[PDB]
């Protein structure tokens, strides 16, 4: 499982996004029976938190999941060249880390809710 | 009580790209769905556009679909509708309604409760 | 404070009622009302607790009731171990006694 | 098996001292509260006072205010209660019950097997 | 028509016993195991909702009494253990100039005590106080012993742990949630029309003492009376002050610390001796102060045993010690106050009071079996500024005279203390999950 | 997080349903390193279950899912608007306490396995 | 909820996979208080692990999930009567143990992830 681990962390995030399942593979598993149990219950902690955010928004099973929210040139005026062919991902991350919670907040609130209540209108047409 | 009052209305050519609003008074607007309902001068009714108490989603006649835009304002209580490329069979007194749809937590409402004055389109 | 007959009788097979007078008012004091049974030369022994409740082991033959300052027990199905001193307790204050004759 | 099992019996004259235990077994002695209960002979039931084994705390009854005391001791899990003078109405079955929880229901569950005290002359 | 729906984060709760773990922001509560706090805690207010509360039922209370007891032991562990010191004493009166209220309450004791070599003995001399000092004989033969030796081992205090309580948060985990009781007129059972939810409980200062409530809360208007059963007399009253009363306990002895070495790291901390006179500690009181707060406490205590009843407050009938005096922790030094001028009144419907008080080295705190603790004693002069917030009263039983209330002072079970300031908090555990009819039909 | 918990508690239902995400991220995170540790180890298998529920069931990644299951008048005979409009979710779960796990064998055992076993063989159309 | 479980494990597989809520619903739950809390952390990894596998394929939140990958008859040449009305699940975990990671590679790498930058491709169209 470990093999290929973070290999892609220097790629472009174009070619590094093809890898998403090694990263994925590797964020699941005397006071040092007891140190180590939590740092086990910490890691699932963790995990359980990305998959709630994955839910809360509409992308719960998805590795690549698309939105409605639409991009801000305010978060980043870069192209789709100069981002997925010319820079990484901790690039991208290092940016971005200012804005994060802005669109995190735009996925959890408007679309997905907004989108999950008017498919409960739908449904009983 | 519930006062529909559309404006908006009057004359245009061919191509033209007219707006109407309809101003709702005497309930509370964001609680219900709306519609646009036409009357050629010398047929009947005509359903033309319905909007959700939301105003997410929004459902057009095929004749229509394309060229119709409903639209609201649940903060200034006014539905709007806006067509583009409007032809010679869109000639008729357009209606403002409340009604067509309603939300799963609601009662079905199936059909238009209160109606509005009209307003005369000529293309 | 808890007024109560000198002395109760019955007969075999049918039933006696003995009763508890409290001189207080009602007060929602008496949802707590016990009742003790003292077989002369033994410790007393709980068959009501709170007005209507019965513990573990006590036959359905005791049964208590209230209203308002009064409360009574009603021993239905006498039969000749029942002569023992009945006790009604609100609390601290016991009964007066009632000694139930078998005849 | 709860059980409650008191000291004999005892003769005092008036002016003396009484203290009569209460050894207790079979349940977990800081958890239901020690009341003590006399019965002069031929009548009915006083209620003397009460003692919180846990707390140590203790209450006693207007009538025997001043010359009752009540003490425990929970490492040999035994219930003491001292009369000081005595006087010839005094004689009586002094009995010791467990409560059947912790301060709340007087209703009392078991009852010790009774010591008599007989005051004369 | 109708059909199921599911719904994920529903507002729905149900009772429920968790352990709640802690928030804080070299002590006793261990505090480095406690998570720190965090600033500016959210409480958020639930409009429309009513609550039941049950004080009497609040299994916060039978935690923290847990967790107190828990950590004491914890606390004790790593210390000294005093058992080298059960030999036999030889015990005169002090010489120094003594005051009578202190004429012989506090012996010169001299002993053979162990050293650093086994093979060595030295000689000594301790003082100590009559309350924890026992006659070996009844011979008058100048031999004793400690109070604890026959029954229970002795372990000393860490003279580094610090005594003074710090405030101390409970929090729920996360699917649980505090609910907050905010009416200010609560008799603490019963419908609370006012709830908020609150991340941790306020900051609860875990004070150890008994008859008098310390360094509180306080009511919010009016003097609150508590009682699982007011018609019992067999359950305790709370009463909770809406002013604060001060209270100023003092040792007024100037003390010293004498280290004796009695194993290869192992110090014994002796009072040594008095510099300057002898005066027994006491605790000041304003007169006019409690005199209004009893005042208040008799006219709550009237509407429930009636405008016209008689109000007598009474010293304690019995127990120990702990629970006859206002037992308490100050400065390190535990002090046991004779209340019997606090409770000496009746009250008819129609200046400083000085409380003497004793000193212990030797506490066994609560009422485990074969663990005490040798308090070391405080260098200095001990000055001690408290609030009394409330009280712990039992009303008596048996009364004679249905036109008088008599009501004494209670303590020693340290639930009724941690219940003072836990009664308006309750645990609840959160249900998410709920089915309600729609008409939405799944495709 | 905390912010706005349970703030709809006494709210109606259709009003309190518009917060779910407020209560869904509220889930989530010496002796007293062991005991504190059991307690984040239950939360985990509280909301695992719960998510469970949602899986065997076809809900799993929403927080407002349509069944096939229908009403049963007997389950309550109420409207939609004294149930939405002038009701609240605990006085709902107080009522439909008696009747939740009826409710939930319906929606584990005839309609999902149902629904499943019939996507199963219109895939292989 | 145990009653029922494993009851179909001698059942044909067919039988055996109208029962898999009752398997589903039984994997989520002083050195003693440790060592039990080590297995309580040790079950919810178990399960998240192969809810992740269940979500790198394309299998989240189904207990019977259809996929791309055709089956090689070197895996298995039996017909569709002899796995599933005459032969049990483990008679045939016993035969595709030798090939399990095979199947797991392939759901894993080329389907899924074909699939999912291909929707990422269609939903730009
Ligand atoms: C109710 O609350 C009040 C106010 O908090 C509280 O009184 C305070 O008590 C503390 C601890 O006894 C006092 O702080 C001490 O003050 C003296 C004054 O000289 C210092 O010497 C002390 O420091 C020495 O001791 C410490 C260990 O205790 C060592 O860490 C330190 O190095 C020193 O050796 C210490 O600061 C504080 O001054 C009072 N406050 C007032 C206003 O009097 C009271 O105790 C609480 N009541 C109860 C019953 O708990
Ligand atoms: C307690 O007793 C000891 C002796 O057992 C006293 O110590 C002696 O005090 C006198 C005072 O004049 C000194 O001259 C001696 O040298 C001391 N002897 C030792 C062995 O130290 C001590 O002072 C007494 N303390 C009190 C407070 O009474
Ligand atoms: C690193 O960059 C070079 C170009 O400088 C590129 O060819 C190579 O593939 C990159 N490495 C990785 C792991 O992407
Ligand atoms: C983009 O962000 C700015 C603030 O940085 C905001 O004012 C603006 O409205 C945003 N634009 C859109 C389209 O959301
Ligand atoms: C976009 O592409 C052009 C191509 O010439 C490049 O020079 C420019 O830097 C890019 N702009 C941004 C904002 O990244
Ligand atoms: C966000 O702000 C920080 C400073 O607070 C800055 O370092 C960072 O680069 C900012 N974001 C961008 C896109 O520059
Ligand atoms: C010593 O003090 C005791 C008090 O414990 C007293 O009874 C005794 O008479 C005193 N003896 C003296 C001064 O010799
Ligand atoms: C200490 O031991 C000596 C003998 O070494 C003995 O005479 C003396 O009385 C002992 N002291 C005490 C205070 O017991
Ligand atoms: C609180 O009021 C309830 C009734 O709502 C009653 O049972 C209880 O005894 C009251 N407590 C006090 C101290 O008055
Ligand atoms: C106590 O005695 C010491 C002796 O050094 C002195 O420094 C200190 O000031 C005294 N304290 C008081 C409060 O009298
Ligand atoms: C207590 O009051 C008395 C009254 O005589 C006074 O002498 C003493 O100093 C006071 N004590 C304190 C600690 O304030
Ligand atoms: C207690 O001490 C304070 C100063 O710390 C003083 O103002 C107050 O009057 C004192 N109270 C009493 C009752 O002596
Ligand atoms: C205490 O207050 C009461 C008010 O009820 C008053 O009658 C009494 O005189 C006061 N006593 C003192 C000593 O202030
Ligand atoms: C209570 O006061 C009386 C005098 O009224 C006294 O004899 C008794 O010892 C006191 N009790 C306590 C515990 O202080
Ligand atoms: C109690 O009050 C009486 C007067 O009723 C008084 O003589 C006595 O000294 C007081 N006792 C105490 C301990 O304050
Ligand atoms: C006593 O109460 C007052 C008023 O509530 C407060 O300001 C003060 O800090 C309190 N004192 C202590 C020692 O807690
Ligand atoms: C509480 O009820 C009132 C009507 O009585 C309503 O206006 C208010 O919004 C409700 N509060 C909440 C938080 O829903
Ligand atoms: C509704 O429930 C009753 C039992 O309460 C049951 O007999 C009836 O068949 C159910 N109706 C439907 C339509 O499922
Ligand atoms: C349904 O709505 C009517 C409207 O008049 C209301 O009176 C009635 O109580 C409701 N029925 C139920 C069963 O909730
Ligand atoms: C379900 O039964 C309980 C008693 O077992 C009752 O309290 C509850 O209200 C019942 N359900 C309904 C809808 O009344
Ligand atoms: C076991 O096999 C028999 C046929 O031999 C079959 O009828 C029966 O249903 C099977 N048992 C189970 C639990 O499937
Ligand atoms: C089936 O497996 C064999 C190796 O066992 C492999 O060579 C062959 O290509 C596979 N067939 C298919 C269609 O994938
Ligand atoms: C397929 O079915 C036939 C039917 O006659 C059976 O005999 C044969 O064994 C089966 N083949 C395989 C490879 O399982
Ligand atoms: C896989 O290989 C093992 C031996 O390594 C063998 O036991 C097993 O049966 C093989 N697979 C098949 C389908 O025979």
């Amino acid at each position: 499982v470990f093999l290929g681990f973070l290999g892609a962390a220097g790629s472009t995030m174009g070619a590094a996004s093809m890898t998403l399942t090694v990263q994925a593979r590797n964020l699941l598993s005397t006071v040092w029976g007891i140190k180590q149990l939590q740092a086990r219950v910490l890691a699932v902690e963790r995990y359980l938190r990305d998959q709630q955010l994955l839910g809360i928004w509409g992308c719960s099973g998805k590795l690549i999941c698309c939105t409605n929210v639409p991009w801000n040139s305010s978060w980043s005026n870069r192209n789709l060249s100069e981002i997925w062919d010319n820079m990484t991902w901790l690039q991208w991350d290092k940016e971005i880390s200012n804005y994060t919670q802005i669109i995190y907040g735009l996925l959890e609130e408007s679309q997905n809710q907004q989108e999950k209540n008017e498919q409960d209108l739908l449904a009983l047409d | 009580e519930v006062q529909l009052v559309e404006t908006g209305g009057g004359l245009v050519q061919p191509g033209g790209s007219l707006k109407l609003s309809c101003r709702a008074s005497g309930y509370t607007f964001s609680s219900f769905a709306m519609s646009w309902v036409r009357q050629a001068p010398g047929k009947g009714l005509e359903w033309v556009s319905l909007i959700n108490d939301r105003g997410g989603l929004t459902f057009y006649v095929d004749s229509v679909k394309g060229r119709f835009t409903i639209s609201r304002d649940n903060s200034k209580n006014t539905l709007s509708l806006q067509m583009h490329s409007l032809r010679d069979g869109d000639t008729a007194v357009y209606y403002c309604a409340t009604g067509g749809m309603s939300s799963a937590l609601q009662s079905s409402k199936y059909y238009f409760d209160f109606w509005g004055q009209g307003a005369l389109v000529t293309v | 404070a808890l007024t109560q007959p000198p002395s109760a009788s019955g007969s075999p097979g049918q039933s006696v009622t003995i009763s508890c007078t409290g001189t207080s008012s009602d007060v929602g004091g008496y949802n707590y009302v016990s009742w003790y049974q003292q077989h002369p030369g033994k410790a007393p022994k709980v068959i009501i607790y709170e007005v209507s409740k019965r513990p573990s082991g006590v036959p359905d033959r005791f049964s208590g009731s209230k209203s308002g300052n009064t409360a009574s027990l009603t021993v239905s199905g006498l039969q000749a171990d029942d002569e023992a001193d009945y006790y009604c307790s609100s609390y601290e204050v016991f009964g007066t006694g009632t000694k139930v004759t078998v005849l | 098996q709860v059980q409650l099992v008191q000291s004999g019996a005892e003769v005092k004259k008036p002016g003396a001292s009484v203290k009569v235990s209460c050894k207790a077994s079979g349940y977990t002695f800081t958890g239901h509260y020690m009341h003590w209960v006399r019965q002069a002979p031929g009548q009915g039931l006083e209620w003397m006072g009460w003692i919180n084994p846990y707390s140590s705390g203790t209450n006693y009854a207007q009538n025997f205010q001043g010359r009752v005391t009540m003490t425990r001791d929970t490492s040999i899990t035994t219930a003491y209660m001292e009369l000081s003078r005595l006087r010839s109405d005094d004689t009586a079955v002094y009995y010791c019950a467990r409560a059947p929880d912790y301060g709340d229901r007087w209703d009392f569950d078991y009852w010790g097997q009774g010591t008599l005290v007989t005051v004369s002359s | 028509n109708l059909w199921v729906t599911v719904y994920y984060g529903v507002p729905v709760w149900k009772d429920a016993e968790t352990t709640l773990f802690c928030a804080s922001d070299h002590n006793v509560w261990a505090t480095h195991a406690c998570v720190p706090t965090d600033p500016n805690p959210q409480e958020i207010h639930l409009e429309n909702v009513t609550e039941e509360f049950n004080m009497w039922k609040n299994n916060m209370v039978e935690q923290m009494h847990t967790d107190i007891i828990s950590l004491w032991d914890q606390s004790l562990k790593p210390c000294v253990k005093l058992t080298p010191l059960c030999v036999t004493l030889q015990c005169t009166n002090v010489t120094n100039n003594i005051t009578d209220d202190m004429r012989g309450e506090l012996k010169n004791c001299s002993f053979n005590m162990t050293t650093e070599l086994r093979d060595k003995r030295q000689k000594v001399h301790a003082l100590f106080y009559k309350l924890d000092i026992v006659p070996i004989n009844e011979n008058q033969n100048t031999s004793y012993r400690l109070i604890n030796c026959n029954t229970a081992a002795i372990t000393q205090a860490c003279p580094k742990v610090s005594f003074e309580p710090i405030p101390i948060h409970y929090c729920a985990p996360a699917g649980f949630a505090i609910l907050k009781c905010k009416d200010k007129k609560f008799n603490g059972t019963g419908p609370c029309p006012s709830v908020s939810t609150v991340q941790c409980t306020h900051g609860i200062k875990p004070v150890v003492s008994t008859q008098l409530l310390l360094n509180g809360s306080l009511a919010e208007e009016e003097v609150m009376i508590r009682s699982k059963d007011i018609r019992n007399n067999a359950k305790n009253i709370l009463v909770q002050f809406n002013t604060p009363v001060q209270i100023n306990c003092t040792r007024p002895n100037n003390n010293t610390r004498k280290s004796i070495r009695i194993g290869p790291g192992q110090w014994f901390y002796a009072t040594g001796d008095i510099i300057g006179d002898i005066r027994q500690a006491h605790c000041n009181v304003s007169k006019a102060t409690w005199n209004e707060t009893l005042g208040k406490v008799v006219k709550q205590l009237r509407k429930h045993f009636g405008n016209n009843t008689i109000i007598r407050f009474a010293n304690s009938s019995g127990g120990d010690l702990e629970v006859t005096t206002h037992s308490f922790n100050c400065g390190g030094e535990f002090f046991y106050c004779d209340t019997s001028g606090l409770f000496n009144s009746t009250w008819i419907s129609n200046d400083s009071i000085t409380l003497p008080c004793r000193i212990k080295q030797i506490i066994n705190m609560w009422q485990r079996i074969g663990q005490a603790m040798y308090a070391p004693p405080i260098q200095g002069v001990i000055r001690c500024v408290s609030n009394i917030t409330g009280l712990i009263l039992t009303r008596d039983g048996g009364s004679t005279d249905s036109t008088t209330e008599t009501f004494r002072p209670s303590g020693g079970d340290m639930r009724d203390n941690w219940r003072s300031e836990l009664y308006k908090y309750k645990v609840v555990k959160i249900e998410p999950l709920g089915v309600a009819p729609t008409r939405c039909k799944r495709r």
